[PDB]
DNA sequence: ACAGATTTTATGTTTAGATCTTTTATGCTTG
DNA sequence: CAAGCATAAAAGATCTAAACATAAAATCTGT
């Protein structure tokens, strides 16, 4: 036997065939009815999803408690009639319906900022169009959702499509050629229309610039009956990635999504709480279980001004629906925490919310902690920050050699020999209190404090072997450090 | 807890702390520990003494110096842990895992978990110490490797019968401070004093020096049949003290270098021993005084085979490097003053090939023409460069022909000087301006 | 005596935190944070509600300990309703994270009652199909340590999947990301930030010295009947923590002002409480705290002045000469020949002032130079010590540095310790103190 | 660099030993540690540095120090051959003093050349 | 036509070669 | 002449593409 120059024993290769669909049938006239075959399309193999479903199921439960705000928290999540995206819904639905009843291939490229309903509205369009197809108004079709960012490698998205339209398992190259031959040579008589939702096209293109070209070119063929719904963040992704000539020779409907305004977000929140706002609940003081219409009737409502101010605050910065939903849910959670803090209901006469709770949640989301992180640091940390600020003010280079920091600290701690803190901090800071410890060149906690600041993302030190001349910058803005040092009680004295 | 503290020579506190931390009870033993200290500070020695004084607790000894990268380190960790567990409990029925199956830290986590679950029939909680002796001495070291081993203990099962505790060993005290905020208990090992190192050398070397065959041969040859082991111990201790007092200022406090010097100088010292000398401590010092003044640690027992033309090319290259071009014409008119900063102490300057050839022609003596540059001159220059004597100013893939490459001499003053006297060409003449 | 041995073992076990759960000592300043984390994890496991959270704080800020305490407390009663999957951002890379998640899923599923087989893409699709998709659902509680490595600059493939998974999937999911950076939200890209629950709870900090002394009292006061000495020892400690002038309180003040890290004080106390051989020794050592001073001296005994006091005479002379040359130079750089020239001028001046000092030769000062640069007193001209990660270290290993090829004499160095500090350290009685300044 | 020196040396050792003697082992110095157990024979490795002047002496010195660690086995003996071209002055100048001290215990200056002796 | 021989997809592992960026060794230049 | 001022080139961080390398599944070849 040979002697291996290096061994990889963790290799695991999937059982995927290599022969593309071109050589499978040996004749274009020999292609059978691909619509009705045992394995093609969604005609088999639904057992796997049922195999893993029972894996996480348990057989034990013990009197779960659903409080008054549990219903609100469960109905306000992002898991679940969209009113604010009706125009784009209608446009994309009209495009898809025209392409599906005319037996033609098209591409709809929709782009927008994260969390504005783009994926939700396209999924709603596909669901409604599938429901219409169930009424036998258009030829039947299969929906294949190919999420770009839910894949280990970008070239995976080919084989998935094949595995979802052909039941076979092929490698990415064989999948490419098989899909091209199926979209180019198979006659329209023996094919079923395919709708592909290339979610998060941004992650698919990267360095390859192959996925997007293949998917926007497969819709050009007349034989192919494909309706590619690509969705992305940047509106100019195609024209940049493919080039003006290609994006012109491919005619695809472009849609842009704008972030919701405050009125739209308020409407979304109100619609998601139509069944719970101003409702009567039966609650038992023994455990706190709430039942929707010792038992007490409690009225639950969410203040309109709180929703309005939350929507105004969240829409003015991003307009993302998910952030508004999450901040409202956090306000409800704060109210519920106060509820069991006052009552003590545990687990296993009008209750409402207030603008104070929403404001608390918004402040938690927005306000940073660096100004609060400095003010609770050790004395040596604030001394180090003070010396850094002093040297930055003196030199103006917004970066300082570390040995120069040490020298400034020593000078600062020796000039103020009469300050009421310094004469007793100097001993514990240079000799660590006890004798028998010689005068230390650096502070006692110098390495500890330097690493504490570097780890906390609050100070950047370039990598150098010479600890004397390595330079450190303040990642945080200089105003924060000055405010933090002003908040101290003894640093401002000296 | 109930562990025995061994008796070491000058590491009382270090061994007290080491016994305080290391213990056979995994509940009261830190999951990480660092014996930090420089070379010769005696940390492997005291650690080995501790682990030989408490055989009831088990350890695995590793040397990351031999395991250059991190992947061999992981593979060796897995293999040695498996082998030690098999040796300790041969009665447990266990399947083997190939040590070469681990290639990432996650695979090491999985392999350690799989080895530890199959040893679940142990009666009592057992801690296994994995001594990464020399972790900082890794040749593929980087800042983001130690903390992998720091946080490794979190990924292993909490309730497993066998718990692996790490005992690292680094020697830099600037690599350690990078992780100073991890607050992992550590035992810093200070260096050794002159008296301490002398005592250690006496303790660790008098037996070997007394039991030298050379000394026995010298005694039986010189016929001194009145001696005791006390006399030999005294003479060995006197030699150790003499060598320490004579070379401590030169060697510092490194025990290894002092051991090398002792091994080097003992044969001559014992060869200079005669009848009345041995019974007089000052006789050896006054008679073998040569050994104890000048150190001898170089290969030359106590130049270039280049051609004449290559030697002159080297001399011309050095002259070009260490002379200002604007002074070349004035100095070499062979057919405000000079600087006294002694540029021979600074890095050699960069010159051009044409200047080198011109000054080489200027300095070459007339034979039989001025030795017009021919194939031999250029071949000798290229051979000098491939000997790394005339280094260029560009990285690999060098092209000597581009008019953007410059040459600089790559020998110090000593080599070029003694080459100059080798060919009997004056070199402290053109540098007489700079003395 | 066995009583003191049992008390010592119990006390040191209390110090190390390995004390059994339901009686673990919890400090009074992180009780609020513990209640918050308990609220989150119980609201997620008991009520099967999925949500995410990122813990932030310095190293050894009691976040892994707090989460482990919560899991241990909640596992002794409700063990069949949740499976714990823990990833560490240091050892688990981007590719290996999927393998680790699959392995831990299959292991916990086997324990409570395949996935990991196949290629990595098959593994990822399998775990996604499994988990993303009267009785309840076994909640999968994720625990990310150092989530800032998974945060990444560009890809963020795993975080997006897991946050969309906690936002949209059916099985209840927790994900606790224990990271260090304060600006953790700036690391996550726009989509992952939108998916993230936008909830971060910051680790509490020691705001008052009273908090630290109360924490130390809670940590070091054994509160159970194990040994006959427990009745005595406790009150002793109380006395030592009642008088402000007491030595242990002074050391607590020192730690509060310098480190403000309780684990450092605990690592100091452990050898103090393990060295004592009887109860009298333990009492007198906790009264005197001499071993704390010994420990502090040992910790600092090797950094830069413990190093400096181990230099021999010639080594100190060469160090001083090199410092002189560095200070005289404009950029602080020097080399072997300049340092030796200054050293020989210094020794000649001293001898002319005159017992006789042997001016060591070049070939005998070369060894001192190598030892001095080996003790990290000098550094190369522009040399980076340790690279940030493995790729950069590999790139550097393949490259050939210029300073390596330059001969030994002409290698240009730089100084760790300036001449002024060298004067500040060296005692006045030393015979080189005259040349320690220009 | 040092790691590739070691990997090449261990690969050559394994290949030659297996060819003489007619599972796998990772390429590291522990192959020398396990050699007596693996092949039931003593070892004698002879390192021939072809052009010792061209190698940057930092990595050569590190490799020699690494090889020094292989003397705790009492069944392996090592022999080094340095194909020096210029003289020992450059070797003394470049190599660390500790490495020269370690080499000095057994060295043999052998003058082999076509131009020597006439 | 069944096991061996070759291929196809899928990495890991070193060597040779590239451009960016930072610093600093060169010139330009009055007396 | 040096300082100022400018461009220039050395030293190295950071990276990629190619040569060299192994390996498991599926295809292609002869009895
Ligand atoms: N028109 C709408 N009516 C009601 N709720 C909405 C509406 N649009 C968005 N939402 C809510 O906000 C969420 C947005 O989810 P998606 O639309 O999938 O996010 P997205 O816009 O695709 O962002 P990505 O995936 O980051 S590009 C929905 O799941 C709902 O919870
Ligand atoms: N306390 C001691 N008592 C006796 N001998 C000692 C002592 N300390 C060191 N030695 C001697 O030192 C030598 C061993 O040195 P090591 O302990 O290996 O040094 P080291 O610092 O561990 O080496 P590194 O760091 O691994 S290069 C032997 O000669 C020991 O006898
Ligand atoms: N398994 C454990 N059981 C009890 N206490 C522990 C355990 N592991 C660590 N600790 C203690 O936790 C404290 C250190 O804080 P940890 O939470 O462990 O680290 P951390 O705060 O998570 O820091 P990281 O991991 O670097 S972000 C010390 O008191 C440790 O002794
Ligand atoms: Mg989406
Ligand atoms: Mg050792
Ligand atoms: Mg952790």
């Amino acid at each position: 036997p040979v002697i291996r120059k290096f061994t990889k024993k963790n290799v695991a290769r999937a059982k995927k065939k290599y022969t593309p669909f071109s050589k499978r049938f040996k004749s274009i006239a020999a292609i059978p009815d691909l619509t009705s075959l045992p394995e093609f399309y969604g005609n088999s193999s639904e057992l796997m999803a049922s195999r893993f479903e029972n894996k996480l199921k348990t057989t034990q439960k013990h009197q779960i408690v659903e409080t008054i705000f549990s219903k609100v928290k469960k109905q306000l999540n992002s898991s679940y009639y969209l009113p604010a995206r009706e125009n784009e819904f209608a446009s994309i639905y009209l495009s898809a319906y025209s392409a599906i009843e005319s037996d033609s291939a098209t591409t709809i490229y929709v782009a927008g900022t994260p969390g504005v309903g783009k994926t939700l509205t396209v999924r709603e369009v596909v669901k409604e169009l599938l429901s219409s197809s169930a009424q036998r108004e258009i030829p039947d079709f299969l929906y294949v959702e190919i999420n770009g960012l839910k894949m280990v490698k970008p070239t995976d998205c080919y084989e998935t499509l094949w595995n979802k339209v052909s039941g076979e398992r092929l490698t990415w190259a064989a999948s490419m050629e098989s899909l091209e031959f199926y979209f180019k040579r198979v006659p329209k008589n023996k094919k079923k229309t395919i709708v592909v939702l290339l979610d998060e096209l941004d992650a698919m293109v990267t360095k390859s610039q192959d996925i997007m070209y293949n998917f926007f070119n497969w819709t050009t063929y007349e034989n192919a009956k494909l309706i590619v719904i690509a969705v992305a963040n940047t509106m100019d992704l195609p024209e940049r990635q493919l080039g003006n000539k290609i994006t012109s020779r491919i005619g695809f409907t472009r849609i842009m999504f704008t972030g919701y305004t405050h009125e739209e977000l308020k409407n979304i929140i109100d619609l998601r709480l139509k069944g719970l706002n101003d409702s009567f609940f039966y609650v038992d003081t023994k455990t706190g279980n709430a039942i929707l219409i010792d038992v007490r009737k409690v009225r639950l409502r969410m203040s309109a001004d709180a929703i309005e101010i939350a929507s105004r605050k969240v829409a003015s910065v991003s307009g993302d629906a998910r952030r508004a939903l999450k901040v409202c849910k956090r306000a409800a959670e704060i109210a519920e925490k106060h509820y069991m803090a006052k009552h003590g209901y545990g687990y296993d006469g009008v209750q409402t919310v207030h603008i104070t709770h929403v404001m608390k949640a918004l402040n938690e989301t927005l306000n940073s902690h660096v100004i609060t992180f400095m003010t609770r640091l050790s004395f040596t940390a604030k001394l180090f920050i003070y010396a850094l600020l002093n040297l930055m003010k003196k030199n103006g280079s917004q970066e300082q050699e570390l040995g120069d920091i040490v020298d400034e600290i020593k000078l600062l701690i020796e000039v103020n020999g009469s300050n009421k803190f310094v004469m007793e901090i100097a001993k514990t800071l240079f000799q660590q209190g006890s004798d028998n410890i010689s005068e230390q060149l650096r502070i006692i906690s110098w390495d500890f404090v330097l690493n504490q600041l570097l780890d906390a993302g609050i100070l950047f030190k370039q990598t150098m072997k010479n600890d004397r001349i390595c330079c450190v910058k303040l990642n945080i803005s200089v105003e924060e450090a000055k405010r933090a040092m002003n908040e101290d009680e003894t640093l401002r004295n000296l | 807890m109930n562990v025995t503290t061994p008796e070491v020579a000058f590491r009382e506190y270090q061994t007290n702390c080491l016994a305080s931390y290391i213990s056979a009870d995994p509940d009261i033993t830190p999951s990480n520990l660092i014996l930090q200290g420089y070379s010769g500070t005696g940390k492997t020695y005291t650690l080995k003494k501790y682990f030989n004084a408490n055989p009831n607790l088990h350890a695995v000894w590793l040397e990351p110096v031999e395991l250059v990268s991190w992947k061999p380190l992981l593979q060796a960790i897995a293999r040695t842990v498996q082998y030690k567990l098999k040796t300790l409990y041969p009665n447990i029925p266990t399947t083997d895992y190939d040590p070469l199956q681990v290639e990432e830290p996650f695979l090491l986590v999985k392999t350690l978990h799989n080895i530890f679950v199959q040893y679940e029939s142990l009666q009592e909680k057992t801690c296994l110490f994995l001594i990464l002796d020399g972790f900082d001495s890794l040749q593929d070291l980087d800042a983001a490797l130690f903390n992998k081993y720091i946080k490794l203990n979190e990924l292993l099962p909490k309730d497993s019968k066998i718990n692996i505790k790490f005992i690292y060993t680094m020697l830099e005290t600037s690599f350690l401070q990078r992780y100073s905020t991890h607050c992992i208990p550590t035992v810093m090992f200070p260096r050794y004093n002159v008296d301490e190192v002398s005592t250690i050398l006496v303790m660790s070397r008098c037996g070997e020096l007394m039991e030298d065959s050379c000394l026995r041969k010298r005694i039986i040859e010189e016929q001194i049949t009145d001696c005791t082991d006390d006399q030999f111990q005294n003479v060995a201790a006197n030699f150790i003290h003499l060598i320490v007092q004579a070379f401590h200022s030169y060697t510092g406090n490194d025990i290894f270098a002092l051991n090398d010097l002792i091994d080097f100088k003992w044969p001559k010292y014992v060869s200079r021993i005669t009848k009345e000398n041995i019974f007089e401590p000052l006789a050896l010092y006054k008679s073998a005084i040569k050994l104890f003044l000048s150190t001898d640690d170089n290969l030359s027992e106590n130049t270039y085979d280049l051609s004449i033309i290559s030697k002159y090319l080297l001399i011309a290259s050095y002259i070009c490097s260490y002379l200002e071009p604007r002074y070349d014409a004035s100095i070499f008119s062979r057919k405000r003053k000079k600087k006294e900063v002694n540029p021979r102490y600074l890095q050699p300057s960069l010159f051009a090939i044409e200047r080198l050839l011109a000054i080489f022609q200027a300095i070459f003596p007339i034979q039989g023409s001025l030795m017009k540059a021919n194939i031999e001159v250029f071949q000798n220059l290229s051979e000098l460069h491939t000997l790394k004597l005339i280094a260029t100013t560009m990285n690999k893939n060098i092209d000597y022909l581009s008019p953007k490459v410059r040459w600089k001499v790559n020998v110090p003053w000593e080599i070029i000087k003694e080459i100059s006297e080798s060919v009997h060409f004056n070199i402290s003449d053109y540098f007489s301006d700079i003395h | 005596d066995p009583g003191f041995g049992s008390l010592q073992r119990r006390l040191l076990q209390q110090l190390y935190g390995t004390l059994p759960t339901d009686e673990k000592i919890i400090f009074t300043y992180l009780q609020d944070c513990q209640q918050e984390i308990d609220r989150i994890i119980k609201q997620s496991i008991i009520q099967k509600e999925s949500h995410s959270v990122i813990l932030v704080g310095p190293r050894q800020s009691y976040k892994t300990y707090l989460l482990d305490y919560e899991l241990s407390l909640l596992q002794q009663s409700y063990k069949e309703q949740f499976i714990t999957i823990r990833l560490n951002g240091f050892i688990h890379s981007e590719q290996t994270a999927i393998n680790g998640i699959a392995t831990q899923l299959e292991q916990q599923l086997q324990k409570i009652h395949t996935i990991s087989s196949g290629s990595l893409t098959e593994v990822f699709e399998k775990i996604l199909l499994l988990l993303d998709s009267s009785i309840t659902k076994i909640t999968v509680v994720f625990i990310f340590d150092e989530i800032d490595t998974f945060a990444g600059p560009v890809r963020q493939t795993l975080l997006y999947n897991l946050f969309d998974m906690v936002e949209h999937s059916r099985v209840p999911v927790c994900i606790f990301g224990c990271t260090t950076k304060l600006n953790i939200l700036e690391y996550l890209e726009k989509r992952v930030k939108s998916r993230f629950s936008q909830r971060v709870i910051y680790m509490p900090q020691i705001q008052n010295l009273d908090d630290m002394v109360d924490a130390v009292r809670n940590l070091l006061t054994v509160r159970s009947e194990i040994s006959p000495w427990v009745s005595q020892w406790n009150e002793t400690l109380e006395k030592e923590l009642s008088d402000p002038r007491s030595n242990l309180n002074r050391h607590i003040r020192m730690n509060f002002e310098t480190f403000r890290s309780l684990p450092t004080l605990k690592n100091s106390i452990i050898p103090l409480v393990a060295t004592s051989k009887n109860f009298g020794s333990l009492c007198t050592a906790i009264k005197s705290c001499s071993f704390l001073d010994i420990y502090n001296k040992n910790q600092l005994s090797n950094n830069l002045t413990g190093r400096l006091q181990s230099l021999s005479d010639l080594e100190l002379a060469i160090l001083i000469s090199a410092a002189r040359v560095a200070l005289r130079a404009k950029d602080g750089s020097f080399n072997f020949n300049l340092a030796y020239a200054e050293y020989e001028k210094m020794i000649k001046a001293i001898n002319s002032r005159i017992n006789t000092i042997k001016l060591w030769l070049k070939k005998d000062v070369k060894n001192v130079w190598e030892n001095l640069v080996q003790l990290d007193f000098f550094t190369e001209k522009s040399a980076v010590g340790l690279r940030d990660n493995a790729t950069a270290a590999f790139y550097a290993s393949n490259y050939q540095f210029q300073g390596t090829m330059i001969p030994f004499d002409l290698r240009s160095y730089q100084m760790q310790i300036i001449l002024q500090e060298l004067r500040r350290i060296i005692p006045k009685s030393n015979m080189y103190y005259s040349w320690t300044q220009l | 660099n040092v790691r590739m020196m070691l990997r090449r040396s261990m690969y050559k050792l394994y290949s030659a030993a297996d060819a003489e003697e007619h599972n796998d082992v990772s390429y590291d110095l522990s192959l020398v540690e396990n050699f007596k157990r693996l092949f039931g024979k003593d070892l004698a490795m002879v390192f021939n540095f072809k052009d010792v002047d061209s190698i940057n002496f930092n990595t050569l010195d590190n490799f020699i120090i690494l090889l020094k660690s292989a003397f705790k086995y009492d069944h392996v003996k090592i022999s080094l051959i340095f194909n020096i071209n210029t003289n020992l002055s450059n070797i003394e100048k470049n190599l660390r003093q500790s490495t020269i001290r370690l080499l000095k215990r057994n060295y043999h200056k052998l003058d082999v050349s076509s131009n020597k002796g006439f």
